[PDB]
């Protein structure tokens, strides 16, 4: 479990530290929020990534999965963020956050989904 | 009639030469309302293009969808090939389960 955690956080590609949270615990049937930082005033695209099939969730201000779980929102001038509706065991793993800036960041968040 | 196909040949694998452009071609029937995105499948993946617009590295890539005699050819070219852009690329139809078609790149230095 602590393996499967690393091996999600250590695809982080950063200039500086991901300022927000990188592991997620949520109970299922309800809402998950992954965040995406983005430097002041800059205009850059941002992608979501699912790591465990590689499908592209999100990318730009479209949501581009067919799931309709899934939206993609600016909640603050510098933060973006995955809302996940309705959360299921399933859904747990590791989730990638791209931005198209230079250096080709990538943020990495773990989500972990609770059955009861 | 049918779901999304990725159709024979799609995303071949190469060696290419440093420096020649290098195209990966997918070829989609039935797409419908679904959309092709192209990636590069390192750890972690990078995104290269969504439906029909590149994220990244505007000189490095182009794309050309819904070409070929029947329109449905999606073609990803890596420009001037480097050691860098040698792994694997896929080609992914957004159904659930994803359709995937994944080539690998080599890259031969003089
Ligand atoms: C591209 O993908 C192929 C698999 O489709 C990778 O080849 C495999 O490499 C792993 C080790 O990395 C082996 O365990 C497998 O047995 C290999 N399979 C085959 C069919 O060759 C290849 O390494 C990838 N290229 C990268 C990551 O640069």
């Amino acid at each position: 479990a602590s393996e499967e955690v690393m091996a999600c956080l250590r695809q982080e590609r950063s200039r500086v530290e991901n300022p927000s949270q990188t592991i997620v615990n949520v109970v299922a049937e309800n809402p998950a929020y992954l965040h995406c930082s983005v430097p002041p005033d800059a205009e850059h695209e941002i992608a979501w990534t699912r790591v465990s099939d590689g499908a592209l969730l999100t990318a730009g201000n479209r949501t581009f999965t067919r799931d309709p779980r899934w939206q993609v929102s600016k909640k603050s001038a510098n933060i973006w963020v995955l809302n996940l509706r309705r959360a299921e065991q399933q859904d747990s793993g590791c989730y990638l956050c791209e931005i198209n800036d230079k250096h080709n960041t990538v943020y990495a968040v773990y989500l972990k989904v609770l059955e009861p | 009639g049918a779901p999304p196909t990725i159709q024979q040949p799609s995303m071949s694998s190469a060696v290419a030469l440093l420096g020649q452009d290098v195209d990966f071609t997918c070829i989609v029937n039935d797409l419908g309302s679904h959309m092709v995105a192209f990636v590069k499948a390192d750890s972690p993946p990078r995104l290269l293009s969504f439906d029909e617009k590149v994220f990244r590295r505007r000189n490095k890539y182009e794309l050309k969808p819904r070409i070929g005699d029947l329109h449905n050819e999606w073609v990803l070219t890596i420009k001037n090939v480097q050691e860098s852009d040698r792994g694997n690329y896929s080609c992914q139809i957004n159904t659930e389960p994803i359709t995937l078609s994944t080539g690998e790149l080599d890259v031969k230095v003089p």
